[PDB]
RNA sequence: GUGAAACUAAGUGGAGGUCCGAACCGACUGAUGUUGAAGAAUCAGCGGAUGAGUUGUGGUUAGGGGUGAAAUGCCACUCG
RNA sequence: GACCAGGCCCGGGCGACUGUUUACCAAAAACACAGGUCUCCGCAAAGUCGUAAGACCAUGUAUGGGGGCUGACGCCUGCCCAGUGCCGGAAGGUCAAGGAAGUUGGUGACCUGACAGGGGAGCCGGCGACCGAAGCCCCGGUGAACGGCGGCCGUAACUAUAACGGUCCUAAGGUAGCGAAAUUCCUUGUCGGGUAAGUUCCGACCCGCACGAAAGGCGUAACGAUCUGGGCACUGUC
RNA sequence: UUACUGUUCCCUGGGAUUGGCUU
RNA sequence: CAGGUAGACAGUUUCUAUGGGGCGUAGGCCUCCCAAAAGGUAACGGAGGCGUGCAAAGGUUUCCUCGGGCCGGACGGAGAUUGGCCCUCGAGUGCAAAGGCAGAAGGGAGCUUGACUGCAAGACCCACCCGUCGAGCAGGGACGAAAGUCGGCCUUAGUGAUCCGACGGUGCCGAGUGGAAGGGCCGUCGCUCAACGGAUAAAAGUUACUCUAGGGAUAACAGGCUGAUCUUCCCCAAGAGUUCACAUCGACGGGAAGGUUUGGCACCUCGAUGUCGGCUCUUCGCCACCUGGGGCUGUAGUAUGUUCCAAGGGUUGGGCUG
RNA sequence: UAUCCCGCCUGGGGAGUACGUUCGCAAGAAUGAAACUCAAAGGAAUUGACGGGGGCCCGCACAAGCGGUGGAGCAUGUGGUUU
RNA sequence: AACCCGUCCUCAGUUCGGAUUGCAGGCUGCAACUCGCCUGCAUGAAGCCGGAAUCGCUAGUAAUCGCCGGUCAGCCAUACGG
């Protein structure tokens, strides 16, 4: 709790059950080190279908900055847009629990 | 234990059960909505969601909804792009119905009324009606508990634990006649 | 049968808080009686019947007690 | 061919079984039982009965004796020692009778004042620094010892549930197995089976009002003048 | 029975029964 | 001898009122109402309070008047403080209520301790014991110039008999006499003895293993009274009924009878009126389930629906359940 | 390289599972399927990548130093909202 | 320009700091309200070296002072390149 949020319509429009289905997954990724992280930043992005040529893909690109020089980038590809957004939280509960057991390295 | 406290302990503990009583018949008329016995759907499809140029938006915002008859429903999509995106979601949710296309609109034709399945049917009716009733009894074990532990603690006495237990009884059987009244008018909805 | 045993088939043997069932000791059901023949019995069935069995004779334990395979049951038709 | 002379079968509950019990309304699911466990007792034994002498235990000796609970056998018998009990400990605190460092009062051989004051010895008293055990407080152990073994919120992509998480309070919050039961108020719970029709009976679900592990839990062949449901045969029960 | 007041079994101290030499 | 220590054992207690008893509630004092124009007056009748407080909130002398509304003025606003006007007792009087009090009993100031000693004519109250007011007299004093006022508080709750003991004082007694012990007397203190006219310095439960003396003065069954409730009808007709209040229902409310329901009262019965259901065997009532005869119908017919006369006769056998 | 004899495998999952049988006080052992389902599962070795594997080395990478940003006010860009 | 010499300001929201606004003017341009740059006056905000964090720099470098140019009628350039 209390960490700031950044979505961002790269080439689409920013809905408000998207909104309501962003904060739910990285919210359990990150209430867990919520005491490591002031903000999370969001890119959803769409492409293919009646838009573009080729098959539809929705991007969802999430990085991170904690509160000790810790850096996260990640990336995945879907043909939905919330299948997206649950592919990269399973990364960054991955990527994040690495950094404690290194520094509970002991 | 005088009177004043006798209409505070009952006060408290009432209140407690009538508003935990409308909590239940409110939830247990959702159960029979759920059954969704073939009568008219204006609210299936409005849980079932498609794809709008990357946005995950309901059906009712990208078509309309016309119900010419209560065994059919009419889809109008505005757009004939959208039009495949329903037939998949609808495929996909898997409710039970096998659309059909006639290259401008979607057409739902619900089954008729099988032997099998009104019995099968009429078994999950009164299943819920058995979940309704163990609600109620639940909430008059629940009651006639705290009516026992202020005796035991001698704030009230034998006296008048038998009044409001008895009072209490007649306050839920009002409340169990509305689980009947429900079942009785879903019975004739069967036929 | 085996290296020897374990194991295993017959015969002998006659064990058992064993079985059926009289005496004997008990008293589950029902009827009858209920100013009874009888202050708990008669009739028809019933339980145990080599056992923790039954019984005689002669004795022991006496009431703020004794005794009790323990019911507050019994201790001279009398027992919180 | 008379008299005499077993009715049987399927299923379930309780108790293992043979036996014992309220003489005169209760023969049972109660009692006892073999076994199991805890604790006490080293013999001048514990325990028990007695005012005492002494007796039983025992003419026995820890593979024995006394006492409490459980109750064949089979699989098991969980968590809590804060409180109440029991065992052990000994640092201090509280503490009786009694002992006595002393202190104080009454009496008055005398002295003095103007009826009263003071007062030696001796006698008779009161008060009590300090010493003063066990026990209790205190510190640990112990549950087949007495006993106990919780609530309130939110969450799974259809609802519905909640594997998971949060919070409050306790010494700890009920583990196996079982469950409308000899336990379930609501109750003739609900589904299924059985019957032409089943508030009873069997199986199952679990919302266990208020099962639960030696006041034992779940099963269990055999046994029962035990309780309980169904069926064949039989018949004046009808 | 953790109702009141008491009795008994039992434990503990002082005294008698009860003495001697040492630390 | 002393201390500690097992209901192992003994002797006993364990209140009452009560529209039966018990669970509950209450127990004494003050105030208003019920209380019926003196006083007094009950109920498990309706409302609330007391178990004190003040060294000034007492006494005396003396000067003042609160409260509300409007208007004006910095912070300041509905409301602090200040000025003025208007109504006049609407405030306040330590606390509950009633009654009383306006140049005041309310609100300030100055000095003070009569919040005395020894009494007391005569009255109110009233089963008893208690309780209340009090002119006036002496003494020594406070305030006031003086006259005069003061024996606690504007009044009514703020409290506990007796026995025993304790502290202080005392010109009393002193078990042969003188003393002393001890006691008396005076002054006062010590109980939520609140179950509050207090049975003891000191006390809780259970009985279905039970027992005696009594009671229909007192419950459960039945009868009876009552008729809330129950049952069965009637009155009004907003509406429903394709339109149409009354074919059939009839809200909202109203007026009745009946004595089969659950109850209230507790009148008969406690030296006895034996219970639920069933078997057998009757017999009456009608508010009519069928059978007979009619009316209306939203009665085509068949079959109903509602209702009138009518109680002559009839009203099955089984499964589950005591 | 050769001969003789015994046991054992015939794609993976389901599965060493289920039913039944034998033994065992039990826990469990041995014997041992099918339905349905996938077009793979798997072996050796190579090449890179990766490693909270090892060794060596480098860059203002850290350390050390100097001065700033993040705060204040005002330039100016992006988002967002608004239009 | 920093800098040297001399006067004053002596630790103050100040002779630090120059935001915001009004008035009066100028230049560019057909055109300056939204929407340019400057002058003269008067107003004189916040701000007392700055959290968790984080950037640059190893020599004429960092730090600090000012000058020029391009695009350009003019200029919002505190930029960019020197
Ligand atoms: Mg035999
Ligand atoms: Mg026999
Ligand atoms: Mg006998
Ligand atoms: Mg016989
Ligand atoms: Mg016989
Ligand atoms: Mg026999
Ligand atoms: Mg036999
Ligand atoms: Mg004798
Ligand atoms: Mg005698
Ligand atoms: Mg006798
Ligand atoms: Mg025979
Ligand atoms: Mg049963
Ligand atoms: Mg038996
Ligand atoms: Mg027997
Ligand atoms: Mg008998
Ligand atoms: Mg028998
Ligand atoms: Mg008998
Ligand atoms: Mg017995
Ligand atoms: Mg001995
Ligand atoms: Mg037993
Ligand atoms: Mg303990
Ligand atoms: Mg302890
Ligand atoms: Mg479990
Ligand atoms: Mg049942
Ligand atoms: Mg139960
Ligand atoms: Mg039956
Ligand atoms: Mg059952
Ligand atoms: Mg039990
Ligand atoms: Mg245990
Ligand atoms: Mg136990
Ligand atoms: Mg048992
Ligand atoms: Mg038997
Ligand atoms: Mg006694
Ligand atoms: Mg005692
Ligand atoms: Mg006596
Ligand atoms: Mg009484
Ligand atoms: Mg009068
Ligand atoms: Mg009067
Ligand atoms: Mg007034
Ligand atoms: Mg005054
Ligand atoms: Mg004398
Ligand atoms: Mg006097
Ligand atoms: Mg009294
Ligand atoms: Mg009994
Ligand atoms: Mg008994
Ligand atoms: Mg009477
Ligand atoms: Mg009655
Ligand atoms: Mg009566
Ligand atoms: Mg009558
Ligand atoms: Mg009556
Ligand atoms: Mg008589
Ligand atoms: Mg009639
Ligand atoms: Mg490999
Ligand atoms: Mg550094
Ligand atoms: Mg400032
Ligand atoms: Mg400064
Ligand atoms: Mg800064
Ligand atoms: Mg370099």
């Amino acid at each position: 709790s209390s960490v700031k949020l950044i979505l961002q319509g790269r080439n689409l429009e920013v809905s408000d059950n998207v909104r309501s289905h962003v904060e739910d997954k990285v919210g359990k990724s990150v209430a867990k080190h919520s005491h490591l992280v002031r903000e999370v930043d969001v890119r959803l992005s769409a492409r293919g279908g009646d838009l573009s040529k080729g098959p539809k893909l929705r991007r969802c690109e999430v990085t991170l900055f904690t509160k000790r020089h810790g850096v996260i980038r990640a990336e995945e590809d879907a043909e939905s847009l919330y299948s997206s957004i649950d592919l990269v939280s399973s990364i960054i509960q991955r990527k994040l629990r690495k950094i404690k057991d290194k520094v509970s390295d002991h | 234990a005088t009177m004043e406290e006798v209409e505070a302990e009952k006060s408290l503990i009432e209140t407690n059960t009538k508003q935990r009583m409308e909590k239940t018949i409110e939830t247990i008329r959702s159960n029979f909505n759920s059954v969704r016995t073939n009568r008219a759907s204006p609210t299936m499809l409005d849980r079932i969601e498609v794809e709008y140029y990357g946005t995950p938006v309901s059906l009712k915002s990208i078509a309309q909804i016309s119900t010419p008859d209560a065994s059919s429903l009419l889809i109008s999509p505005y757009d004939k792009s959208s039009l495949k995106a329903i037939e998949k979601a609808i495929v996909t949710s898997q409710l039970g119905v096998s659309p059909n296309n006639d290259g401008e609109v979607i057409r739902l034709s619900l089954p008729p009324l099988t032997s099998d399945r009104r019995k099968e049917l009429a078994k999950v009716v009164s299943k819920l009606a058995e979940e309704g009733k163990v609600a109620v009894r639940n909430i008059r074990r629940d009651a006639l508990k705290s009516y026992e532990k202020l005796e035991k603690e001698k704030k009230l006495s034998e006296d008048n634990v038998k009044d409001l237990s008895a009072d209490l009884q007649k306050l839920t059987d009002e409340y169990m006649k509305k689980v009947e009244s429900i079942y009785k008018q879903k019975e004739q909805e069967l036929m």
